[PDB]
């Protein structure tokens, strides 16, 4: 995977040549953000469990056929199949916030993901809604202003809010 | 296990150990993390020469040719793998390794070692290797994308208690390899179906006091003994010795004509 | 490419984990480096010219035949000087992105990996560029984090080198 | 694999039918080749890293654009694949030519190559390019008339010729 | 198919590796062999009808209940007299692909593995071949290197069905 | 140990089978070489020292820093002439004993196996080596097969090292 | 393994020698003997069934006691067993002749063997009994003088009859 | 060892308590059957040896496999053996009958007892056979209501039993 720093290294080193003084200079503004990514992976972390079953349970009020009886939620397998993969596309889009960059998300996360639900018969625009709903709670996780001390994230909730994005579409 | 028992048996980083899986798009760095990690598995911890690394078969792995279980399998029929293990090596030593670098664990029962000679004597070198690696046991702990750890050490499902045991027969401390061939350590205990006493880590230790002669040193003798003098109690006896009664011990042994099974520091 | 940012996440993806304090302390930690290590990487490529002709010529001064013996393995000829030129460039474009990715991983994947073939395969010795390192550290007049980073990654060369 | 003369037992197999008379007689005369076809062997063999390394050196010099930075064998773990693919290739020339049949080569190396090279991106022109190189440094050092019994080796030199040419067109 | 030369790059190959003196060695030691194996094969070829006939004959005689009982497995009618000449016959031709070939392969390849269920499904008893195949070792004519190798292949068949 | 017999028998036994004409083959072949290979094997012994002499001196010659440069890995003084020949002495002897053996495997196992970490370690060059197997190549006075055998010992060193 | 030729190497190179005058010779007349060696292993190979299954049926008819019901060699398994116990024996023995060196024998076959006999309850002293069986078989196909070129193989027969006693020894 | 009482002592004097009302009263019956454990003990030591002799008899006849030469019980030391094994089991669980408690048979004479047959090579399942042979005649010993005070002593006869399968289950 790359992080935001070796996404610029590499890409230098194709072309054989030393960074830039612009591009030292962008990634010295990305380490003054570099607390608030750190508040941010830590606050969505710490409520994965609830940004989770929220969403979940969200979902499944929104659209009951996946929860009915031959539904693609139904049975405890695959109710908790279902859950696990909500858990793993946060886990992945705050290993994207950790690093700078989507390609662990991208490369561990959605790669074959649409291919997988297909073949599963696994309906991918459910899960995008699902992806939303966990997007819309960790944002305003990420921005409760409470407890921390106080700055402008938009800059950082606008790179997760990608990520998420990012989710959402490789599925649907 | 827990650090409480862990500690003392010598296999805290056993414990600690995680499985490494090859993932869809792994770096160059991941796939040589997995092929040192396979070779100081499957290989038992040898140090590998440059001269006997498999070029071809890395290229195929790092290609993503080949799965992890392919790479493992083309390792394990190398001649390398045959070299250390195969060719200087009796059946019964050969087939344990097996099942120490292939499987992760002990041998459970004399009928795998008659498996594994009856199916060398049929179908030869490469049917023998092939059966650890396509087995259900293989597949379903390690796959075709996890690189073979050892598991002798934690409860597995549909093993037998004296696996554990038995594990460190074969597991000798991480500092350590099948490197010299030799006898195995089971041969008795699987022909019997019986079990050893654990003499690992500390746990061979023993108390001194002033009991332990001029080097403060007590050696404990494992034997094998009959009724052929006073009444023999049990069949299987040790003893803890002085290194200055070393030599009469042995000497006491022999002449009962009693068997000794093992001798270590205490 | 081992940096400390991917293997916080490689480790923790491992162990199907979300990032805990634990790898937060090693975020914190390439914080407290990044800085220095921009720095650094400005340094040695502002004055990378400077750098590599010199280390280029201690090289040529420790070992003189290196520029008067025949062969495409030395540098007694116009190609060799450029080939040898080039490849000190090579070593330290390579290290300034270790300072920026604050790890050895660009080492690691561009240089590193494989350099003893090539040297075999081509008869160059490593006795060279381990002169060049030295010149570099020596000369890139770097002090404080900056100066313990930038040796660390080109000791690191060194020391694969021997 | 097969070997020069298990190449012609399957075929008889397959026929149902012993070897002809001719058939035996040809095989008879591979046999009085086989010194010269050792010769051939040991001849490459002995100088397999010289001629690795000197079609390596001549590639990149008519081809400079593969090793300036971002080119196909610029850094070292490229080189050096780019390295070993070409000592592989000679190496399995030799089994061919030690074999007297194609089959090793082609089942081993070649096969599917093309399209693996195309995959990685690995210019399979420039491949050929440089088996070409090799072919002609195998082929001097197998003809070199000094230190050897003094005879006619054109019939196993064209044989070698024609295992480098099915090398080299099998990835360009 | 095992022939001297295969297996020779076949273990090389595994290894990595260059072809060195040890293999050179395999290809005279094959060298030495094969002008007689050629001779070989063309005598057994020469003679193979009346080699074959005379084996079918000698296990008619040795077994006589397999031209008496009726039955799919016996030779009591033409079919089954027919099916074990071609069986003789394929032993025959097969062997002296051995001949040409230099090793066991052909036998392993074509007839040997896999025979076990064949006889063993079809209710023909190894026996019979075993008798089939001594009087082709004792027939055939063969002398010096020839005979040697003709009669190693023989006998690995016959140790094979025994 | 990679040898004519060892190989033939690592094989059979591999697949468990006896040996066959294949294996034969490989005797054969070995019994064709192994007279030569003594008497290669006693020519280069009687004159080991001569050899040995010449080849380090030839090396000193084609690399003159290695006579006028200090450091543990050079031969200014008695003590790195003395490794120097002990060296180059290790690779003569080791050579002889794969014209006895009939292999590379005395090689593989003493010399060969783990010799770049030695070079890497101790800074030494393999194209000194190269020079010194070169030289002996040169001199060894060897005709026929026993030069051929021998030659492709001293060539297959010098792949190693390059 | 070692070989009769890699044999002297290994001591030799411990010793940090060239090999002597003499060892050269020792091996040049090892060398003279190449020939019987190799038939008296082609011998034995050839009538490998025949050796195992007669010596077998002696054995047991000498020995009854192995297979009445309860013996160690009653049941197909334990039968199946005993002859491939007798064929493997057999088999490293004409390794061992075919290398001239034991080494193949006793770490491959020997080493251990008594122990898993004891272990078993295989009665070691009959499987020796067995050997001894195959052994004068063995020497008696390899001395037939018919239909091979006459002369003296007093030698290897010497040297094969130790490999039987070896073997014989160790199970017992 | 424990007997009955000390049995309920140790557990009590663990826990820190006084014996309850009931243990004692639980006690209190435990003698009232004194006179029968007595009796049965006396029954069984006083046939000691027929019970013995018989049962080993009958074993050898059921497994004559035993005695047969090899035969694990073969040779007078090692019938010697087995018989002293036979008094010996019998010996101590008259014991454990007389303490009421099973911990002098399990600690003095079964713990180990598996151990040591398998290394022996001594058949446990055999001395099994003849434990439970031994078993039953002296249960009927125990139970002949001839030439005593009758009563009823099927409590002490099960405890009898429990005793001897105990035996024979810890020696297979
Ligand atoms: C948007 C994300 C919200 C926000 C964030 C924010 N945080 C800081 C500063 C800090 N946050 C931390 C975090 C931690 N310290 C620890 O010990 C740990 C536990 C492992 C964590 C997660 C730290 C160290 C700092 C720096 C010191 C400080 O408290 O200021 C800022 C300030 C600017 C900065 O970049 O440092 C901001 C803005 N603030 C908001 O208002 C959003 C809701
Ligand atoms: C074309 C290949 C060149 C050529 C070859 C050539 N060789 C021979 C004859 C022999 N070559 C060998 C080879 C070896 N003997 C050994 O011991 C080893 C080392 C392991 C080797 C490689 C042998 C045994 C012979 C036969 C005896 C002899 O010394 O000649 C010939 C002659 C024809 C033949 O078939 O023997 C030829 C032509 N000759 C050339 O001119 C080409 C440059
Ligand atoms: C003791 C073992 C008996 C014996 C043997 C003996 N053999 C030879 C000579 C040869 N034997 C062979 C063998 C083979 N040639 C082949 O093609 C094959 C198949 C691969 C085999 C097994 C060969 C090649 C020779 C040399 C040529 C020849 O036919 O003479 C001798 C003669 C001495 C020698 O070393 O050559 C002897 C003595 N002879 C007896 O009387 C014993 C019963
Ligand atoms: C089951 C075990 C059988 C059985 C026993 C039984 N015994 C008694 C009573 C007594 N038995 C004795 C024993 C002895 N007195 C002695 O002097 C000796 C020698 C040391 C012995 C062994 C005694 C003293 C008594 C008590 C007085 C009496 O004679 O009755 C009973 C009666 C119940 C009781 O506990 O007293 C019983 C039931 N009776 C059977 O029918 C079983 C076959
Ligand atoms: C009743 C004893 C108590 C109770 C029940 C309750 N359950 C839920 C929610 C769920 N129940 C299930 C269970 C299953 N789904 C399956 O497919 C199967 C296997 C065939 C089972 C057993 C699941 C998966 C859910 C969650 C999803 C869903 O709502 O369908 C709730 C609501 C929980 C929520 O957060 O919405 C409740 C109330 N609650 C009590 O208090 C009763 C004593
Ligand atoms: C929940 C919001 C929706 C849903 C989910 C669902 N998924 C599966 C099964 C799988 N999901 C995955 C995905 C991944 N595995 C990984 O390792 C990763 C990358 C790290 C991902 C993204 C996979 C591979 C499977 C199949 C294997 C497995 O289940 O472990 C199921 C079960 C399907 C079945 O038939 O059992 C379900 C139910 N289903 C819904 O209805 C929601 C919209
Ligand atoms: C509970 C009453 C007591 C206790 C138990 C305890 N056991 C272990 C560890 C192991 N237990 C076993 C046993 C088995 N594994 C099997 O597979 C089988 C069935 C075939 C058995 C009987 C094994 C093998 C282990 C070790 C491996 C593993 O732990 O998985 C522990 C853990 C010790 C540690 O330090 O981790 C414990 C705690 N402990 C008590 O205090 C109770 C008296
Ligand atoms: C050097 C100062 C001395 C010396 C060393 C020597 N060691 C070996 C072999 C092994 N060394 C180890 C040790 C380790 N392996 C590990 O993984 C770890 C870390 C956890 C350690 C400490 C092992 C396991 C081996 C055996 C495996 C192998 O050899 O590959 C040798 C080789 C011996 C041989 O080739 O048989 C040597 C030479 N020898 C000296 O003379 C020095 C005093
Ligand atoms: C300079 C210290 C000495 C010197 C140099 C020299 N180098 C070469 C050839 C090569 N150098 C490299 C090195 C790299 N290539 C990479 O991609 C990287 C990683 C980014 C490195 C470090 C390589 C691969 C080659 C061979 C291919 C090529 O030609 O570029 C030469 C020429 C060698 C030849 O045979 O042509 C020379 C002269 N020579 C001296 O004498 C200096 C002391
Ligand atoms: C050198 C003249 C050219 C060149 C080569 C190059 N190849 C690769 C990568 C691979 N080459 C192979 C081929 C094989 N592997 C084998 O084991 C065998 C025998 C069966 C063959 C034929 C494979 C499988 C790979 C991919 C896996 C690996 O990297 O080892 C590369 C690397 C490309 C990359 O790393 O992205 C290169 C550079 N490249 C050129 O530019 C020359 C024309
Ligand atoms: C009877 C239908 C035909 C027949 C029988 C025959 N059998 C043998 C020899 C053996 N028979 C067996 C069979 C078994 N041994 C076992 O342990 C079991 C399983 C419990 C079986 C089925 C074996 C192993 C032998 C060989 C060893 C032995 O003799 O015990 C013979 C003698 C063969 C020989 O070479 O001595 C014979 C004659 N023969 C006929 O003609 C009948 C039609
Ligand atoms: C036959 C003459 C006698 C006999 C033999 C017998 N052996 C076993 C069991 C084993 N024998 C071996 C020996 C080897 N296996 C190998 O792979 C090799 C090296 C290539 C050797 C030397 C082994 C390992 C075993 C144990 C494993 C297995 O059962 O295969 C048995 C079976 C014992 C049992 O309990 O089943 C027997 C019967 N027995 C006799 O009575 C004859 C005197
Ligand atoms: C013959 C002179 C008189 C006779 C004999 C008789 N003996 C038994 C029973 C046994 N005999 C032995 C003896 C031995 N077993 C050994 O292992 C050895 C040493 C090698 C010897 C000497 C034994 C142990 C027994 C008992 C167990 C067994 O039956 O094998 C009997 C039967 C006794 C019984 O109760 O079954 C008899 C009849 N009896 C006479 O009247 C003869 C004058
Ligand atoms: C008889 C039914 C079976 C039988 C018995 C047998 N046992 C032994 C040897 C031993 N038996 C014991 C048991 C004990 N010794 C004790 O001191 C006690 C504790 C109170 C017990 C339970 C022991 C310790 C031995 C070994 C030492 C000794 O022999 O005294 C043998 C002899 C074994 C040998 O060959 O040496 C025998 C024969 N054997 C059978 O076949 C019957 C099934």
């Amino acid at each position: 995977m790359f992080d935001v720093f070796t996404r610029v290294v590499s890409q230098a080193d194709a072309r054989g040549e030393y960074l830039s003084g612009s591009q030292l200079d962008a990634l010295s503004a990305t380490v003054a953000e570099g607390n608030k990514r750190i508040d941010s992976v830590n606050r969505i972390t710490g409520n994965a469990s609830a940004i989770v079953s929220n969403a979940a349970r969200a979902l499944f009020a929104e659209q009951p056929q996946l929860i009915q009886p031959g539904g693609n939620a139904y049975t405890s397998r695959r109710m908790a199949a279902c859950l696990r993969d909500m858990e793993i596309i946060l886990r992945y889009v705050t290993y994207a916030t950790f690093t700078g960059d989507a390609s662990v998300l991208e490369d561990r996360c959605l790669n074959g993901l649409r291919e997988t639900y297909v073949a599963l018969g696994v309906p991918g625009a459910s899960v995008a809604a699902g992806v939303q709903k966990m997007k819309e709670a960790a944002l305003d996780i990420v921005n409760d202003p409470n407890g921390i001390t106080r700055g402008d994230c938009s800059a950082i909730v606008a790179e997760i809010a990608g990520y998420f994005d990012r989710a959402a579409a490789a599925v649907a | 296990t827990s650090l409480v028992s862990a500690q003392r048996l010598g296999i805290v980083a056993v414990d600690e150990a995680i499985p490494l899986e090859l993932r869809s798009r792994s770096t160059e760095e991941e796939v040589d993390a997995v092929i040192l990690a396979v070779y100081r598995q499957v290989l038992g911890n040898d140090h590998l020469m440059s001269q006997e690394r498999l070029t071809s078969a890395e290229s195929l792995l790092r290609g993503r040719e080949i799965s992890v279980r392919d790479f493992v399998r083309a390792v394990a029929l190398s001649e390398v793998y045959r070299q250390k293990f195969f060719h200087s090596n009796p059946q019964n030593r050969f087939i344990e390794l097996n099942y120490k670098h292939l499987l992760g664990r002990a041998p459970y029962d004399q009928s795998e070692i008659a498996f594994h000679t009856d199916l060398y004597h049929q179908g030869g070198y490469e049917a023998e290797i092939n059966s650890y690696i396509d087995s259900v046991e293989y597949t379903e702990n390690f796959g075709d994308w996890v690189v073979p750890y050892f598991r002798g050490f934690a409860t597995q499902r549909n093993q037998k208690t004296v696996g554990f045991s038995r594990s460190f027969q074969v597991y000798r401390g991480y500092a350590t390899s099948d490197r010299s061939g030799s006898r195995s350590r089971l041969t008795r205990e699987l022909a019997r179906n019986t079990a050893s006493p654990v003499y690992a880590g500390s746990t061979a230790e023993s108390l001194r006091g002033t009991s332990a002669g001029s080097r403060n040193q007590m050696y404990r003798l494992q034997v094998i003994q009959g009724a052929a003098g006073t009444r023999v109690r049990r069949g299987k006896a040790e003893y803890l010795v002085s290194y200055d009664n070393l030599s009469a011990k042995l000497q006491q042994i022999n002449r009962q004509g009693d068997t000794v099974t093992m001798i270590s520091l205490a | 490419m081992k940096t400390p940012l991917t293997e916080a996440v490689s480790t923790a993806d491992s162990q199907g984990r979300f990032l805990s304090s634990t790898e937060l302390q090693i975020a914190f930690g390439r914080l407290r480096q990044a800085n220095a290590g921009l720095q650094a990487a400005k340094a040695l490529t502002d004055n990378a010219q400077s750098l590599v002709n010199g280390a280029a010529q201690a090289v040529y001064n420790k070992f003189p035949y290196t520029t008067q013996t025949q062969g495409n393995n030395f540098a007694a000829d116009q190609r060799g000087k450029d080939k040898c030129a080039r490849d000190i460039g090579y070593y330290l474009r390579i290290v300034t992105y270790c300072l920026v990715a604050g790890g050895t991983g660009p080492l690691d994947e561009y240089l590193i990996a494989g350099i003893d073939e090539i040297n075999r395969t081509f008869d160059l010795s490593p006795s060279w560029y381990v002169e060049a390192l030295k010149y570099i550290k020596a000369n890139h007049g770097l002090s404080g984090d900056a100066r313990d980073e930038a040796n660390s990654y080109l000791d690191y060369a060194i020391n694969a080198l021997s």
